[PDB]
């Protein structure tokens, strides 16, 4: 059914229409690369204003209704765990790509022939890229160049005036709940979390899990020492139901009745922690008043008011289980910490609980702190930036110079081998030669230079001055080179920079054809 | 100017103040005296009223 | 030059909108000025002159032609008169700043300039004027009638006037205090009579009844105000009065029997004997059962006062309002000596209160008259009567009418803008030909030339004083102190004052913007 | 079929254009009530009449305009977060980031990449925040000197107000309650009364932390060591802060056995505040006849109706606490206070302590004719006690009135001189919207904009950084003799976030809406 | 025309001829030291101005008494 | 003084666009070449120009680049007095 | 430019009378400062003499004579320098000739 109000788009025009539909996504982030890169202003749908230049908030919040443009959305899905730099360089590449290939088919060609010789020249710039990269930690794992490859992605943003302290947490965060030598770096064991007030130096690395709650009472001790702490869903004290209690009270003996019938479930359920040996009693709810009392009594501390998930994420770093009740009371489901402090901020009253090991554990949390919100989603997505680096040195320590000093080595290799290509993907080759000038070219755009200029320049500089590829000057330094600069990108970011943006051109040109149905 | 109906001053309001009081002068010209003319007083209903005195004419 | 941005053309649309509320206005100056006709939405047709009637009635929307409606009513609180005569001035105040914004003057100087020729207009109009005396009783009769003889009741004006000065001589000590408040003197008009028969108590007048409590006569009358209905229970949230038997019938009345005696033998501890209960309408403020109970304790029923009537009676017998029952002490208590009811044939059923010994001076005119059109001018001519007063406490000195200051101080500012330096010089040369409009409409409206009489009366005032100018009356330029027509300082130095701070915030304004 | 329905993009021109016109109409909406003689601005709102309200303050009219513009909206919260913790320099922090736009656009339009911009502009603020560090003086000692130099700012913080006609009377009030602290800069210990009747020049002061609320109902005047204890206990009936409970009432019997319940549990309350061994008793919500009673018999002030700067005042200036609950007694610290006297200012009931610890607080008691004069006047004192505490943490001032800006424009294109080209025509930007400060200052007031601000370029080039813009006579005169300064905090704070804006502007070249719901 | 205010140029010569000095004081259009273009010898004769408020006043005359052309 | 500060910076503008439309029509960067001219010749420095050969600032004293005097003394004044006519013009009677 | 600067000026309220005044006296400064920067050869005429072949190419850019204006900058000092005279152009003769390209003019 439904067959009137249709769109449709077939023939030749429906091929550079799907240009059209990317082209657009390119030309709005070539002005956001690279640190130079260009801030955006987004609306929220209610009225927030929140400015960043970061690529992979642009592809989320672009509610586009291309299906071609929306495409584009989809990358972003499984690039932010691979390469974690490039967001906007891959846009960039699928796009001028296309500018290209916007080209050849005025000439006539079959996109399955772009599609495969893009395909063809991907493989000759990733064999190229593995010829001129160099390790880092062969034969040995050392944390001092970490730091300064770490503080070079991390000072990108406006959380450069802080980021000599900052690269040293993430590395140690990733040695902690990873190790090197089996390369499993695991994203979800390292959480981050912040709160409002303080500067970008009180950042402390918290070895265990913390949640945003407070002690039962404040005549509580602050430090736990032992290793035994009960993780229940409901408090020791009479026991209430989830929602409301409700108690019906009819006169002075029905009063003082319930008051001898609580006071025993008082003192079993408060002297039940010590049968079994625990010290800290995490419960979902919070504690009376005559409860409160007896834990300052027994040297028993609390905590109140537990959310959902703030439950189960303590019991997987301290090691503990979900205890329904207190007759499921066992030694074996106890959690096991270090040290269990509260740490307040000034006069602010949010009083979090923080759990540490004092050991190696295996989750590892991070505390971020700033003068204003926006800056601690901004420090905690640049952290995230910077654990992906770290995660792709552990799997390959070979690294290639980034900041378009591997970009146009990349194009003389490829336009070396075009000639080696006798059919009709040699175009296609030379096409993957001028779409891959146009990051190093969009870096310069950015800087304020001349982009054509600055491009050439680098041309006669990685030819005839040396083998060795050299840097484009993007934060206005001295000269080129930015291997003294120390701008380095990994290898297994810059391989699938090159594969997924080959990926997504081939898709986007075997598509010939649209059907959308409207409203009847 | 932003006011609740429509204003007008000046000599123009004198003289459509004189022709609205004059054009009742000629309801009652030509029933004065004892030899005054009848004139048909039509009412809303569709009945007429054949009066000449002038007391119930206007 | 360019000028690409207009923030000016905002300050000519405000001056044109304003311009547009004066000349509407202009022809109602003067007793011989023409009328104003207007037509409500439902049709109706009413035919009146007054100028505090008209802006009440035109309903502007402009935010700067609205500046013009509270300065007249600004005008009524502070001076009680001369209130049409503050809006051609600052009608023909922003007339002459369009010739002086034309020419790249900017509106923050001539509000500064306006103030120097504020601060040099009351000089004019305070030497020139005439120093009378308060104690003197018949300067205050004299010069009542004489501004009461241009109004509408003029056959009345031997009766209304002495009537006001004998009011305002037991409020305000004379020639020692300064301050007069006219809410003090309530004015009670009833049908029946005519105004002749008038009477003037030095208590407070109620106009309401002492029913159903059949006391009407009580000595040694302690006042006592309550805003608390005093009624059956009841309960604005949800309830019920469960039912029985027949007998539980009865004992739900007995239960609104003892809560309202509970409530009344409080009362009856504190000394109090006369109650005062508000006007309310969303529930009963006395029921039928608290009118029997404080018949039996023979403290008196009074009810249905106006919010306008407690100002009238705290500073009369000093009683203060209580909001409950449980805060009702011995110290909001008021005095008086006797309450009864005095009906007569022409004055009606009011309450006369004699006997005040309080720390408070208020009076009370009752008037009286057959028709409902004869009080209510009685009460204009009286609130007429009683402004001429309070205009003279506050500025004792007199000035001639028929805007005879007015060409004075057209003069003697233009012999003060040869003595001014940089652009103050021209400000005060506008400041000086827009006090000219007032003459030229007295002399337009009274039937003269309206170029030939102000020009006659500038040399007249050059050469002798500010007794020349305009008479309505016989028609033509003569003594106006020979005419006996005089006004007093403050409706004249006061509709400078207020005429400059509305041309200076007009001035002032620069852009209009609209929020949400 | 890329942005419909609701989603609208800016492109690479479209959102330069938007960005500078909407920031610049924002800029030009309250530059005219810049300086001391602004002009006023009428603020209505849509469908009502009753909201017709002139005032030419810049952040009255900035919070009260709806923003439809993202990237002026970025713009209109920068001038709140300059009002909150400063209180001064709100028109300026607009205008100045206006007239940095109003600049750029010409930048742009001469082929100049607006990254570029941002480099220069960051060279170009730290030499202006070097300017300001020369020309700052401080005082240590000579503080009848100090004394003139607070009385400088509190005038120039009181003007372009309502205040402004009776400022010689206000400026001798706000220098005394500063000199009186000397001590940090917390405005807790200073209270503002509202009371009616009097005029502006009628305002007095009080030195022992003058309170605007009565107490009881027959008070004791006089109370020898005094002993601050404050709650928040609801103490005049029942039904606390709860809604929905009822009581059934089935005779005259039943609305008794409510009072007699009312009588036994307010004797609870009272023994559980007479065990802490107390003299005075302060509590947020009223306090009953029968409490009273049993508080004056024991010899405790019973202070009643105390709202949240009665409690967060009071636990300072008297040494006390909060003290919520009082189920337990000996856990809280006790205030300290020798002597409680009754004053009657303005026909009220006030209460007026003396011999406190920490006894550094003070209380402008403003007089006025009704409420809208002293809400206006509460905040004409609340700005100015703002700047004037700020001066107290450090005492550099510079000369204001053009002599800062001209000083810093010069500064500016001193670096000009020494600087790469490409940074050296957006540091001349810089250099143009610092001239324009006093412009629009002159131009507000009528005189000649080009002969009195463009004088000060040849003035302030060889030495003579004292001279600025006298508003009264309408002539350069030094700023040091008549006595026109500013503090140096301030005008570092104006000249940081108008620049820090001002590169969120140039940084955006893309606006994203979304779809709204 | 000299690149000066029109009229406070001109509200200053005319305070100036009245209150501290009786003759009367020029206009240094020509951005001289100061007034009283006596002393810099701008000197017009008395025929000439005599004429000059004169020929101006008599075709205004002219101009004022014709109400009507008719082509 | 003030009116006449302002007039004298445009003609110090007028000035500077003389190396910049050469600069522009030989296709180099013009807002980089004249821009850096000022900053050369505001504290000493004042040799160098502008060498259209090799594309950058050199010193004219080696690179042997000169004007005469006499030229540009008739150029300098003749465009201040053809720009001294026109400014003077308000009305236009044909 | 200097009208098209000058045409804001006027948009900024400034009379045209006093943008003269400014203009008067910026032109006696812009003559100060080339007379500081004039270069005069009282001797040293082998140095002179290679000023003026910069004359000469300073004169002959943006011409046609550009594929051989190194030949044309010494026939153009010869002419002058033997003259020793005024500057009336009379007594030098331009012969106009086909054939031959620039390079082989001779004087
Ligand atoms: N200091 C530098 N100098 C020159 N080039 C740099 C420098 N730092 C980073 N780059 C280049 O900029 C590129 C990253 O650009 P950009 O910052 O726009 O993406 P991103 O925002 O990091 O991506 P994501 O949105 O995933 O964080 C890298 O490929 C790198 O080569
Ligand atoms: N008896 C009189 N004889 C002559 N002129 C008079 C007389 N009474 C009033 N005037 C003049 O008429 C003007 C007021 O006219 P009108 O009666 O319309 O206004 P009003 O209500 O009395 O005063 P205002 O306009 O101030 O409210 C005054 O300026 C006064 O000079
Ligand atoms: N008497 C004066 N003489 C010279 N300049 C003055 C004078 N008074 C104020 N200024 C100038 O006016 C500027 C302040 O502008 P304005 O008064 O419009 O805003 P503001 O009232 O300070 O802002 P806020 O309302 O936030 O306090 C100061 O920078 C100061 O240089």
């Amino acid at each position: 059914k439904d067959q009137d109000r249709k769109s449709r788009l077939m023939g030749l025009e429906a091929l550079k229409s799907h240009i059209m539909a990317a082209k657009a996504v390119a030309n709005t982030m070539r002005t956001s690369l690279g640190p130079n890169g260009l801030d955006k202003m987004m609306v929220d749908k209610d009225g927030d204003v929140t400015v960043t230049n970061d690529g992979a908030t642009i592809l989320s919040m672009m509610d586009v209704d291309h299906q071609i443009a929306k495409l584009m959305v989809e990358l972003s899905k499984s690039q932010d765990d691979e390469i974690g730099d490039g967001t906007t360089g891959v846009v960039v590449l699928a796009g001028a790509l296309l500018e290209e290939a916007e080209q050849l088919l005025d000439r006539g060609i079959h996109p399955i022939r772009i599609a495969d010789g893009y395909e063809q020249a991907a493989r000759v710039a990733i064999e190229h890229l593995d010829k001129i990269s160099d390790s880092v930690l062969v034969d040995i794992k050392d944390t001092e160049p970490l730091i300064q490859t770490a503080k070079t992605t991390l000072g990108s943003k406006v959380v450069n005036s802080c980021h000599r302290q900052m690269a040293e947490i993430a590395v140690n965060a990733v040695l902690t709940v990873a190790d090197m030598e089996r390369r499993d770096v695991d994203f979800e064991l390292i959480k981050v979390e912040g709160k409002v007030g303080g500067r970008l130096e009180d950042t402390k690395l918290i070895k265990g899990v913390i949640v945003d709650k407070d002690f039962s009472h404040p005549q509580m001790p602050k430090k736990v020492e032992d290793a035994k702490i009960a993780i229940l869903t409901c408090p020791f004290e009479p026991p209430k139901p989830k929602t409301k209690h409700k108690l019906d009270v009819t006169s002075v003996e029905d009063y003082k009745a319930l008051q001898k019938y609580e006071k025993e479930k008082f003192e079993e359920m408060i002297q039940q922690i010590k049968e079994t040996g625990a010290n800290l009693a995490i419960c979902q709810w919070g504690f009376d008043d005559e409860a409160n009392h007896l834990l300052l009594q027994n040297n028993l501390p609390a905590v109140r008011w537990v959310g959902g998930p703030e439950i189960e994420l303590i019991a997987i770093a301290t090691g503990g289980r979900i205890v329904p009740r207190f007759s499921e009371l066992t030694a074996e489901k106890l959690g096991f910490a270090g040290l269990v402090q509260e740490i307040s901020f000034g006069t602010t009253k949010d009083k979090m609980l923080v759990i540490e090991q004092c050991k190696n554990s295996r989750a590892v949390t991070i505390f971020i702190r700033g003068g204003n919100k926006m800056i601690i989603e901004e420090a905690k997505r640049s952290l995230h930036d910077a654990l992906c680096v770290i995660r792709n040195l552990i799997r390959d320590n070979r690294v290639v110079y980034g900041g378009g000093a591997a970009e146009i080595s990349c194009a003389l290799a490829v336009s070396q081998e075009a000639d080696k290509c006798p059919t009709l993907e040699q175009y296609a080759m030379r096409a993957f030669a001028d779409a891959l000038e146009v990051i190093p070219m969009a870096l310069s755009e950015n800087s304020g230079m001349n982009p054509i200029q600055t491009m050439t320049e680098v041309r006669a500089r990685q030819v005839k001055e040396m083998n060795p590829a050299l840097g484009i000057d993007c934060l206005h330094k001295g000269t080129n080179d930015m291997k003294q600069q120390h701008v380095i990108e990994t290898l297994i970011g810059k391989k699938q920079q090159i594969s997924l943006a080959t990926q997504m051109v081939r898709m986007i040109l075997k598509i010939d054809d649209i059907r959308k149905p409207g409203e009847s | 100017l932003s006011v609740f109906g429509d204003r007008s001053t000046g000599e123009t309001i004198r003289s459509q103040n004189v022709m609205a009081a004059a054009s009742i002068a000629n309801i009652v010209k030509s029933s004065l005296g004892p030899v005054g003319l009848d004139k048909m007083l039509v009412d809303d209903i569709g009945d007429v009223t054949i009066t000449n005195d002038g007391a119930t004419i206007l | 030059y360019q000028d690409r941005d207009k923030p000016a053309q905002i300050r000519f649309s405000n001056i044109s909108a304003a311009k547009a509320v004066a000349d509407a206005i202009r022809t109602s100056l003067g007793p011989k000025g023409m009328d104003k006709m207007i037509q409500d939405g439902k049709g109706d047709v009413t035919i009146t002159n007054d100028g505090a009637t008209i802006l009440k009635q035109m309903q502007v929307l402009h935010p700067a032609a609205r500046m013009l409606v509270e300065l007249s009513k600004a005008q009524d609180i502070e001076a009680g008169d001369g209130t049409t005569s503050v809006v051609i001035i600052a009608g023909s105040l922003l007339d002459s700043c369009t010739k002086l914004l034309q020419k790249g003057i900017h509106p923050t100087i001539i509000s500064e300039s306006f103030q120097k020729a504020l601060e040099k207009g009351i000089e004019i109009l305070t030497d020139m004027s005439r120093p009378v005396e308060l104690s003197d009783r018949e300067t205050l009769l004299n010069s009542a009638t004489t501004s009461l003889n241009s109004k509408v009741v003029s056959q009345y004006s031997s009766l209304l006037s002495p009537m006001s000065v004998n009011a305002v001589m037991k409020v305000i000590d004379p020639a020692t205090a300064t301050s007069v408040d006219l809410r003090d003197i309530k004015i009670v008009k009833k049908l029946g009579g005519t105004i002749d028969d008038c009477e003037l108590v030095e208590g407070l007048v109620l106009t309401q009844k002492v029913s159903n409590s059949g006391i009407t006569r009580v000595e040694k009358a302690k006042i006592g105000l309550i805003q608390f209905c005093l009624s059956a229970p009841k309960t604005d949230m949800d309830n019920q009065i469960v039912v029985s038997d027949y007998a539980q019938m009865d004992r739900v009345l007995r239960e609104e029997r003892a809560y309202i005696l509970n409530l009344v033998k409080q009362i009856k501890k504190t000394g109090c004997n006369v109650l005062l209960i508000q006007k309310s309408i969303l529930r009963d403020a006395l029921s039928d059962l608290a009118l029997h109970f404080l018949n039996k304790m023979k403290i008196m029923v009074i009810k249905d006062i106006e919010r306008e009537d407690i100002e009238f009676i705290c500073k009369t017998i000093g009683t203060k309002p209580v909001a409950h029952i449980d805060q009702f002490t011995a110290d909001m208590l008021g005095s008086a000596e006797l309450a009864e009811e005095v009906n007569l044939n022409g004055s009606g059923k009011l309450l006369k209160i004699t006997g005040c010994a309080s720390p408070g001076k208020t009076v009370t005119i009752v008037v009286r008259g057959s028709n409902k059109l004869v009080i209510e001018e009685a009460e204009r001519s009286i609130h007429d009567a009683l402004c001429v007063i309070r205009c003279l406490v506050k500025k004792r000195a007199l000035i001639a009418g028929g805007g005879a200051p007015e060409i004075e101080l057209a003069l003697r500012l233009t012999e003060y803008s040869r003595t001014l330096s940089g652009m103050e010089s021209y400000c005060v040369r506008a400041f000086a030909d827009a006090m000219e409009v007032i003459p030229s409409t007295l002399a337009e409206n009274a039937g003269l030339n309206p170029i030939s009489t102000v020009t006659e009366l500038r040399n007249r005032h050059a050469q002798g004083e500010k007794t020349a100018g305009i008479n309505v009356r016989k028609g033509g330029i003569s003594n106006i102190l020979e005419e006996l027509v005089v006004q007093p300082l403050l409706v004249s130095v006061s509709a400078l004052t207020l005429a400059t701070e509305t041309v200076r915030s007009i001035l002032k304004i620069d852009d209009v913007v609209n929020t949400r | 079929n890329i942005f419909k329905a609701g989603a609208d993009e800016e492109r690479a021109e479209t959102a330069r254009l938007t960005s500078f016109i909407g920031a610049i109409a924002i800029g030009d909406l309250v530059k005219s009530t810049l300086g001391p003689k602004g002009m006023d601005k009428i603020l209505l709102s849509s469908g009502r009449d009753a909201s017709l309200m002139v005032t030419n303050d810049g952040a009255t009219i900035l919070k009260n305009i709806g923003v439809d513009n993202p990237a002026a909206k970025v713009l209109v919260d920068m001038s709140r977060v300059q009002d909150d913790e400063v209180g001064d320099g709100t028109t300026s922090v607009t205008v100045l980031a206006a007239e940095l736009l109003r600049e750029a656009e010409s930048l742009i339009a001469k082929k100049i990449h607006p990254q570029t911009i941002i480099a220069g502009w960051r060279e170009a603020t730290k030499a202006a925040r070097e300017a300001l560090l020369s020309s700052a003086v401080d005082h240590g000692s000579d503080e009848v000197k100090f004394r003139q130099d607070l009385m400088n700012i509190a005038g120039t913080t009181l003007s372009s107000k309502l205040l402004t006609h009776h400022k010689d009377h206000f400026t001798k009030l706000a220098v005394e309650a500063v000199l009186r602290l000397k001590g940090s800069g917390n405005l807790e210990a200073i209270h503002i009364i509202k009371k009616l009747g009097g005029s502006l020049a009628d305002s007095y002061l009080d030195e022992g932390f003058l309170l605007d609320k009565k107490i009881g109902v027959n008070q004791p005047k006089r109370i020898e060591n005094a002993k601050i204890l404050i709650a928040n206990t609801g103490m005049d009936t029942d039904k606390i802060k709860i809604f929905g409970s009822r009581v059934r009432v089935d005779s005259t019997a039943k609305v008794a056995e409510i009072e007699h319940a009312e009588k036994e549990k307010m004797k609870e309350k009272v023994e559980r505040i007479l065990k802490h061994g107390i003299n005075c008793f302060i509590n947020r919500q009223l306090i009953y006849n029968y409490p009273e009673q049993l508080f004056g018999a024991a010899g405790v002030m019973a202070i009643e109706h105390a709202d949240f700067a009665g409690v967060e005042r009071l636990a300072l200036v008297t040494g006390g606490e909060i003290a919520s609950t009082f189920d337990h007694p000996e856990l809280v610290k006790l205030g300290s206070c020798k002597l409680i006297e009754e004053v009657m200012i303005g026909e009220d009931k006030l209460i007026h302590f003396s011999g406190v610890a920490l006894g550094e607080a003070c209380t402008i008691v403003l007089r006025g004719a009704t409420q809208q004069i002293l809400d206006e006047a509460e905040r004409s004192l609340h700005d100015a006690l703002c700047v004037l505490a700020q001066t107290v943490k450090d005492s550099r001032t510079v000369y204001g009135g053009g002599c800062s800006e001209m000083l810093m424009a010069h500064a500016v294109t001193q670096l000009a001189n020494r600087t790469p080209g490409k940074e050296a025509v957006a540091m001349e930007s810089y250099a143009k919207a610092l001239r324009m400060l006093p412009t629009i200052i002159a131009d507000n007031a009528g005189y000649d904009s080009a002969d009195l601000v463009a004088q000060l370029r040849a003035a302030h080039s060889e030495g003579n950084t004292t001279a600025g813009l006298d508003m009264r006579e309408g002539t350069i005169g030094d700023m040091a003799i008549l006595g026109i300064t500013e503090s140096f905090q301030v005008k570092r704070q104006v000249l940081l976030s108008a620049a820090e804006a001002a590169e969120v502007i140039l940084r955006v070249d893309n606006i994203i809406k979304a779809a709204p719901r």
